């Protein structure tokens, strides 16, 4: 996260890090929404371009409190996968549209003070919150700066970074770029003349775009951190998974 | 499911985390 700031204990009861088994290494985000099943971003398990295609033999996920530079153990669990399901139509070769997987865990979770679900969004809370303005909130263990040459200096959160981001509209996340954006994605993020700045980077990707809902103090999971050009630049956004839109994926893989 | 996304560290305590005012402000805008 770039221009975030440290994430209070607990904030995120529902953040989970998707590792590289050995050598171990954050690849990137997911979220926790059942006690079996993680959502997080088809690229993070197959991008072909990168001759990308984990399979639950090279992962792991850990869940709860990390506080990162630590294995927390007794605050966090490790888990091994069983399956992954990434959507059929998953388009890695152009804009990757339905940016979309399912982990299921090898086992069930003790939920606790640091390990709890979050909510997927419904009909009418999508039809309340989804509006350009409202502002949405991002969180991640990735790079606090965008490491395009190297930058290899500082970029490594000891703590979890949160960015709250407000939506923009369609039309200016289109002109935004020479990309072709589909109705499976909006983008968030400042404009030029607002000021202040904030946005996912290099290890964030996967993870959870979440919004609370005044009408029941519950918070909902309305998308996943999918792409960008850069991070944190001036005159772009950082593009999200519409979670609402592939709603019905995630229910047929579940039934 | 069902219980999702009430914190045990704040909803559950009737405690606001530091940035969530903001979240509310850019709705009632």
């Amino acid at each position: 996260i770039v221009e975030g700031q440290d994430a209070e204990v607990g904030l995120s009861p529902w953040q989970v890090m998707l590792f590289r088994k050995s050598p171990q290494e954050l690849l990137c985000g997911a979220s926790l929404i059942s006690d079996r099943w993680v959502l997080t971003a088809a690229h993070c398990l197959l991008y072909p371009p990168w001759d990308k295609n984990f399979t639950v033999d090279d992962l792991l996920v850990r869940i709860g409190k990390h506080s990162r530079t630590r294995y927390e153990r007794k605050v966090e669990k490790i888990s091994m996968l069983d399956k992954i399901y990434i959507h059929p139509r998953y388009n890695w070769k152009e804009n990757l549209d339905r940016d979309i997987a399912l982990l299921k865990l090898k086992r069930p979770i003790e939920l606790s003070d640091y390990i709890h679900p979050v909510c997927l969004p419904d009909k009418q809370t999508a039809a309340k919150l989804l509006h350009a303005g409202f502002k949405g909130r991002v969180t991640g263990w990735g790079n606090r700066r965008e490491t395009w040459t190297t930058s290899v200096a500082e970029v490594q959160p000891s703590v979890l970074q949160v960015v709250n981001l407000p939506l923009v509209e369609r039309p200016v996340c289109k002109a935004s770029t020479r990309i072709r954006i589909t109705d499976n994605m909006f983008c968030a993020g400042y404009k030029p003349g607002e000021g202040k700045r904030g946005d996912a980077c290099e290890g964030d990707s996967g993870g959870p775009f979440v919004m609370k809902s005044p009408y029941n103090n519950r918070w909902y999971q309305m998308g996943i951190v999918s792409w960008g050009e850069g991070c944190d630049r001036d005159g772009k956004y950082g593009f999200y998974t519409h979670v609402f839109r592939l709603k019905k994926w995630i229910q047929k893989v579940i039934d | 499911e069902a219980d999702c996304g009430l914190r045990p560290l704040f909803e559950k305590k009737q405690v606001q985390d530091q940035t969530e005012k903001e979240l509310f402000e850019s709705y009632i805008e």
